[PDB]
């Protein structure tokens, strides 16, 4: 009675979840844009009406691809640069006590040593200023990395400033974006659009604080894979940014030593004027208001009468225990102890100062056997940034006590990328379909 | 009436529309299926896209619907696959829901189409021999 | 060329008063007319398109009606920001022609 | 959001050539859009000069002003220019570059209507 | 006769069967033609396979047999190419033996097919002119 | 060669659900095969429970057992599972997983026949 | 056996100073020169 017949349609609008390899689109730097396609000035976005999709930030494959590409670009950038093999020698070091404050005592070492030269017969005697974190005692010291590997000096022309990059999919695939506000990274998104590819994502590297990121449009957002589990980090996205201004004020000097044919090593000659600690400043009232908003949002998941405590970091290496970042080419590690120190109970112009320490030998990623040397920068350096989120971790969480203690986290850099690609997903199109219809061949 | 421009819906935005309305703009979706280590990855992706397009075209051609977007065939519709009438299919459903519904009765239809096309070709060859 | 004639040339009304303006054509133009607002030192802004449809974001007080050679723009509840010069634009046949405009200003004691 | 920016000389002499350029941002100019040039002067009010088609380069001009105008479009720079020959004192006016169109579905109903009406530029004719 | 499964012959199983018997399973062979330095070699092999497939498809299409597995033509069979009749071809021979027999009468048949298809196209255009 | 091996708990309680899983080696379960479950008990002898079609997942059950029988198939693990709800003392038996199929040509004659009748497992029902 | 076809009634436009073949030839020659020198001795100890 039905007398219906099979009929084939090509170009049906359906899709399935899939994984693929995206590519560049951008408008000397470590993040090479030379090999990146130029972005179209007029991107197109198609709002998919009546389409409800499923999203899960914690299973996205784009984060892994971004991490791999970032690591590959970093490795590629350092290949055509000098290798500091001859620098592993016995250094004779003394203390620097010329116009130093009480807090900068013993932080600098004046070290003299012998070094090679252009000719393969002669030698030279040179001296430099090193940091206390870079030299280990053997009056005779040695570089910390000499018993692990040899570091490659970063070329002094390439800049470390992040640049926006857009990740665009191949033909036959599509990128879906969730426009629904208050979306907490998991579940059904009812407002969906298709974009050719994503917005500019700056590959900013930091720990314990997200800098130069993106802000929420409605209120502070809290995300976690399993908020009842204390082994999972909590991602906090602010509504308004918090300005942080900070600097290294020492007037540094740079000198070049020729250690071979067409090979130079840049060393810190001398410091002009006073010697003072590099430090960072954050406003007090703004931070208090932000913490009030954060605790107000946190009370939703942990009861309306719980006491919320902010405390210091647990411990570990210097990178995972301090707010580590890079400003003006210099690698800062700041002691964020005055920020997460307070208790909240249910019911002008001064700023908080965080002292920081500079470092030169860097293991940027969590790897062993591959280090890098940052050449010194000339003059005083300052920079201002926006704090726009936190990576918190819940301490303990037993039922014995009715108090919750949150501490700063970090370490893994995948969370930094996850905070930006939380609303994007990739699908593949299937244009073939079969339906019942009333023809007959 | 004069001096006014017009623009139309392009890509998959027509996915929320019903099957009857969604099957009216097949070309916009159809045209978009074609267009050191990083170079290797990009070339592999391009070759994969070309291969997928060729596989789809070969599958279309094997059934006798070569060079067509809508090609209705001779295979009858078994009621065990779906018992919904045309009123509730082409005016109260979308392509995604239909694909979800008939996801487990696809290969047998393809085999039936292949066998039917082969039989039709053999019958045509027999007829032309006279 | 189709001639667009507006009436009245100028009118005075108070806040909350109902304001009506008529626009007429030399020949029939079907429903291809648009009503725009223009403030001093600002570009024209669309109020009604196709003579019966309100533009998105415009306040609901503005309305348009009519057809053929007779069209009307009505403001149900005039406000402080509604005092401006209003125009009717026809686009059925080239060249496009605008009306002379009707100015609406705040009404006060003489 | 689509933005239109007029540019050109603020003054011109009689019998010379007046050249203006409207740059568009946010939408490609090579689409099915009719870019329109209009002018407003005291006494005459709004007066439509002409329009040009982005895709096919088709142009239509006001019969009253005649052949004294030529419209051009540059896709690489995303702009369209108007060249009015033999300027006179009556041509002193504020020039607007705009576009009016509708967004619909292919052989179906309408979704929305769009006009922009850029800020415009003042031009005066005098030696 | 209910609940028992069936498995059919594989890729090249009909290689020893007669021409008539083996002509009924052309799809099983047709479907199998499509699917750091090591990656280069693999990509080269894939590109070569795609090129061969496209060349074969173009050659089929130029003769007017586009989208067909069995497509008979208008060119008469010259007796000089082969004298054997249908009885000792489609019933007492295999495809390999036939290929070995007529390996030297291939290009001329291709040219005849090409010119015949061109003449048919011109005649069809002339007829449609009216 | 094709082999089948059964697995599952040997002892089950009355009114509980008995789950058995048959894993095959030497051939995939996604092809055109019907996987059957048979049981042998004292006195009754061989008795057929039901079967499942691997490719389409079409299942047929013995009317005697009613709706107590369910089947599932896992292609990734190459296994198929039988589920018997409301097990009683009459269900104590040795269970085998079997498959019967004929290998032939496409529109021609038949080449061979195949049945395997795997080892099976003893299952007893008691609290 | 190189093959050449003479195009009658065809008058083309040529410009020697905008040819892109020269750039490709220069790049290829430089690349081959660089490649040929890779498996050869490096005279590092000669600086004495
Ligand atoms: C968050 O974002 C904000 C704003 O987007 C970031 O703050 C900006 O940071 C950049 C980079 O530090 C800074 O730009 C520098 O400004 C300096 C002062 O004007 C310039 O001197 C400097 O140029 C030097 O460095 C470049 C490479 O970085 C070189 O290409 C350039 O030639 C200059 O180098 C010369 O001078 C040095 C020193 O004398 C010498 O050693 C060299 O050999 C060479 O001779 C940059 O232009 C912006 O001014 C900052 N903006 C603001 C508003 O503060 C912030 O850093 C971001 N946060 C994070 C964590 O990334
Ligand atoms: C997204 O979905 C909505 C509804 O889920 C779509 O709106 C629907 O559009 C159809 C056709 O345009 C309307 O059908 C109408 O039904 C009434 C029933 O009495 C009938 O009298 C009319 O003649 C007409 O057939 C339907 O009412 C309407 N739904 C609602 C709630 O208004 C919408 O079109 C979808 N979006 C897209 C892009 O397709
Ligand atoms: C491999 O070759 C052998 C023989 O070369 C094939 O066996 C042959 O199969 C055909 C069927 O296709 C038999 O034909 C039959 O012959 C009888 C008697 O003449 C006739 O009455 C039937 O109607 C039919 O025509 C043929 O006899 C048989 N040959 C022998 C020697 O038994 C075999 O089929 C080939 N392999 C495959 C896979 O086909
Ligand atoms: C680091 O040590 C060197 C060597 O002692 C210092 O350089 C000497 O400075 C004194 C006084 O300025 C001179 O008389 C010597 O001639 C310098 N030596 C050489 C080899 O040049 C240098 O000043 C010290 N730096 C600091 C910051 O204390
Ligand atoms: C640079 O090399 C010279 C020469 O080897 C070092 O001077 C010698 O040091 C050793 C032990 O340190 C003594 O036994 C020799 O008597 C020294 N010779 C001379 C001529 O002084 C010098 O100490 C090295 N410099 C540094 C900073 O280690
Ligand atoms: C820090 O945050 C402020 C406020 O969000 C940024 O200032 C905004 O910058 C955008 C640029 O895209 C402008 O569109 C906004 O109008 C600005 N807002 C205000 C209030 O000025 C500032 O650029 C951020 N700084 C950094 C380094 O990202
Ligand atoms: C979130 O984490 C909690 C804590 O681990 C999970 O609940 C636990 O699940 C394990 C599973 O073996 C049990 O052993 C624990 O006793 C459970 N703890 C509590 C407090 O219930 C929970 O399942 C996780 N959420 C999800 C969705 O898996
Ligand atoms: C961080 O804050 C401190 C104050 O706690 C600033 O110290 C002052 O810096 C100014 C520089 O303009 C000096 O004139 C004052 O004498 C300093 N006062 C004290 C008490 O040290 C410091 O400059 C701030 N740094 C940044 C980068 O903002
Ligand atoms: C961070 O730096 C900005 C400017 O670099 C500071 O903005 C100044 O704020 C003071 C308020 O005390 C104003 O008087 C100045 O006019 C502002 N200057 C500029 C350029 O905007 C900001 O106050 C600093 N914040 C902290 C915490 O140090
Ligand atoms: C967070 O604060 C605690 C105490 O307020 C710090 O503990 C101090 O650590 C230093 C360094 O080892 C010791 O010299 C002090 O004696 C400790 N104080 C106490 C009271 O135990 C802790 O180090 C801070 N967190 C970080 C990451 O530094
Ligand atoms: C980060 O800063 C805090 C606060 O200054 C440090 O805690 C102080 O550590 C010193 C040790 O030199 C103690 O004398 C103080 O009593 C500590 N402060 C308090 C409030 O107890 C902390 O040590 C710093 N982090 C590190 C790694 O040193
Ligand atoms: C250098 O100063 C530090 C800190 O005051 C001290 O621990 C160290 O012993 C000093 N070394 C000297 C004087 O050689
Ligand atoms: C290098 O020396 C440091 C300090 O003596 C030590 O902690 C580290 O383990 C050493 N490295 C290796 C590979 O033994
Ligand atoms: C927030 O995340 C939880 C995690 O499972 C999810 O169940 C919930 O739906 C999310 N919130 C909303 C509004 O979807
Ligand atoms: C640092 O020293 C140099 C050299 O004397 C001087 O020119 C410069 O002004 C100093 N920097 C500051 C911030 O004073
Ligand atoms: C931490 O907070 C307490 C007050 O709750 C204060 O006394 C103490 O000085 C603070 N510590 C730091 C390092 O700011």
């Amino acid at each position: 009675a039905e007398n219906l017949w099979v009929t084939v349609y090509y170009g049906v609008p359906v899709w399935k979840d899939a994984e693929t390899t995206l590519f560049c689109a951008s408008d000397h730097n470590v993040w090479a844009t030379h090999a990146c396609v130029p972005t179209d000035p007029n991107p197109q976005e198609i709002h998919l009406e009546n389409v409800t999709e499923e999203f899960n930030m914690w299973k996205n494959n784009m984060v892994e691809q971004m991490h791999t590409d970032i690591i590959s670009l970093w490795d590629q950038s350092l290949k055509p640069c000098v290798k500091l093999t001859p620098l592993c020698v016995t250094l004779q070091c003394t203390n620097v006590t010329n116009n130093i404050t009480d807090d900068m005592r013993g932080e600098l070492k004046n070290c003299s040593f012998n070094m090679t030269t252009e000719l393969r017969d002669k030698k030279q005697k040179v001296y430099s200023l090193f940091y206390r974190l870079d030299v280990v005692q053997i009056k005779e010291y040695r570089l910390i990395n000499c018993n692990t590997s040899a570091c490659t000096q970063a070329c002094p022309k390439v800049s470390f400033e992040p640049i926006p990059i857009h990740y665009c999919a191949p033909a036959g695939f599509a990128i879906l974006k969730c426009k629904d506000k208050k979306f907490n990274g998991t579940g059904p998104c009812p407002s969906v659009s298709t974009v050719q590819c994503t917005h500019g994502i700056k590959p900013v590297v930091s720990t314990q604080l997200l800098l130069n990121g993106s802000l929420a449009e409605e209120e502070v957002m809290i995300r976690s894979e399993n908020i009842t589990n204390n082994a999972k980090n909590i991602l906090v996205q602010f509504n308004t940014p918090v300005q942080i201004n900070c600097t290294r004020p020492n007037n540094n000097t740079r000198k070049s030593i020729r250690i071979g044919p067409g090979q130079a090593f840049y060393a810190t000659g001398d410091i002009i004027g006073d010697i003072r600690q590099a430090h960072c400043n954050v406003s007090k009232a703004t931070w208090n208001e932000t913490l009030g908003k954060v605790v107000k949002q946190l009370r939703k998941h942990f009861g309306n009468n719980t006491i919320i405590r902010f405390a210091n970091s647990s411990g570990g290496d210097l990178e995972v225990t301090t707010h580590s970042f890079n400003c003006g080419g210099e690698f800062f590690y700041c002691n964020t102890s005055g920020l997460f120190n307070s208790t909240w109970i249910s019911n002008s112009n001064d700023s908080i100062t965080l002292p920081c320490r500079i470092k030169q030998i860097i293991n940027m990623w969590q790897r062993i056997g591959q280090c890098m040397y940052a050449p010194p920068i000339q003059g005083v350096i300052r920079c201002v940034s926006n704090i726009t989120g936190l990576i918190l971790t819940r301490d303990g969480g037993s039922t014995n006590s009715t108090t919750e203690t949150f501490r700063p986290g970090g370490g893994d850099m995948r969370d930094n990328w996850r905070s930006e690609l939380y609303k994007y997903k990739v699908v593949k199109i299937e244009p073939l379909g079969v339906a019942p219809t009333r023809c007959k061949r | 009436a004069v001096g006014i421009g017009a623009v139309f819906l392009g890509f998959l935005g027509a996915a929320g529309s019903t099957m009857g309305a969604a099957s009216m703009t097949l070309t916009v979706q159809a045209r978009n299926l074609l267009s050191t280590v990083w170079g290797i990855k990009q070339l592999q992706a391009r070759v994969l896209a070309v291969e997928r397009y060729l596989r789809d075209q070969q599958l279309l051609g094997i059934w006798g619907c070569s060079g067509k977007l809508i090609c209705c065939t001779n295979v009858p519709w078994n009621s065990s696959w779906s018992n919904r009438n045309l009123s509730e299919i082409w005016d109260n459903m979308t392509w995604l829901q239909w694909d979800k519904e008939i996801s487990n009765y696809t290969q047998i239809i393809y085999g039936l189409l292949e066998e039917s096309q082969n039989q039709q070709e053999k019958n045509e060859q027999d007829l032309l021999a006279l | 060329d189709i001639q667009m004639t507006q009436s009245p040339s100028s009118l005075s009304a108070s806040v909350g008063d109902r304001v009506t303006i008529s626009c007429r054509a030399s020949q029939d133009i079907s429903s291809d007319l648009n009503w725009y607002q223009q403030k001093p030192g600002k570009p024209p802004q669309l109020l009604i398109y196709f003579a019966s449809n309100l533009q998105s974001g415009v306040p609901s007080r503005f309305s348009g009606s009519g057809a053929g050679t007779e069209f009307t723009l009505t403001i149900n509840s005039l406000q402080a920001e509604d005092f401006a010069s209003y125009f009717c634009l026809q686009y059925q046949s080239y060249p496009w022609t605008f009306g002379q405009g009707t100015m609406v200003d705040l009404k006060r004691t003489v | 959001q689509v933005q239109l920016q007029e540019s050109g000389p603020g003054l011109v002499k009689p019998s010379e050539t007046l050249s203006l350029t409207c740059a568009v941002s946010g939408v490609s100019i090579s689409g099915n859009y009719y870019w329109n040039w209009i002018r407003q002067s005291p006494g005459k009010g709004l007066e439509w000069i002409g329009n040009i088609h982005g895709n096919t380069a088709a142009t239509v001009y006001n019969p009253s002003l005649g052949s004294r105008v030529t419209f051009s479009r540059d896709t690489s720079k995303n702009q369209f220019s108007l060249r009015l020959d033999s300027v006179t004192a009556a041509d002193t006016a504020v020039y607007f570059c705009a576009t009016l169109y509708e967004f619909r579905v292919y052989m179906g109903e309408r979704i929305s209507y769009h006009d922009y009406w850029g800020q415009g530029l003042l031009v005066t004719v005098s030696a």
